């Protein structure tokens, strides 16, 4: 799945078809995914696999015909998106991030960051009077 | 000089578990009058 949490995978070499899987795990567990205060602050928090980001990168790399040297031999799994919703007014704030050239120490065997980081953001509005200009 | 001793074949393929692919090869003729 590249999901950073596994699925069951099997072959039954009896018939010509043989393979089967179960996606037992829908999300990686143990990630603090909602923050709230009873005053009226609340959040939806979102998280994504480095292997998935790299698949997007590799897709673009080969669209450029470039050579893959994004050396990062591990699917770390990382923050992707968050929404903050105002419990009172029902407006909200959208913020999202992306990153490229995940990086690794081939001698010390350790993480070395990303080559590039990107952020985007808008509110969402209870309001068309506000056109966002993201 | 060169003469054929033996031959074998290999097929990059996918096969059913118990699928016995069926095919055959034959020689029509050969040089050097063998």
């Amino acid at each position: 799945q590249g999901l950073g949490i596994a699925s069951l995978v099997m072959t039954v070499p009896h018939m010509s078809p043989t393979h089967w899987r179960c996606d037992l795990a829908l999300n990686k567990p143990w990630l603090l995914n909602v923050m709230n205060n009873n005053r009226g602050a609340e959040t939806c928090l979102f998280y994504r696999s480095s292997a998935q980001f790299w698949l997007d990168e590799k897709q673009l790399v080969e669209a450029a015909g470039q050579q893959p040297e994004c050396h990062l031999p591990f699917p770390m799994h990382l923050h992707w998106r968050s929404e903050i919703f105002d419990e009172i007014t029902g407006n909200r704030l959208t913020q999202e991030q992306e990153y490229a050239h995940g990086s690794w120490d081939g001698q010390e065997r350790e993480f070395r960051g990303f080559g590039r980081l990107i952020q985007r953001d808008t509110d969402g509005f209870a309001q068309v009077d506000i056109p966002t200009h993201p | 000089q060169r003469r054929i001793k033996s031959v074998s074949v290999s097929l990059p393929m996918l096969v059913g578990p118990y699928e016995d692919v069926c095919a055959q090869l034959t020689q029509t003729s050969s040089s050097y009058s063998t």
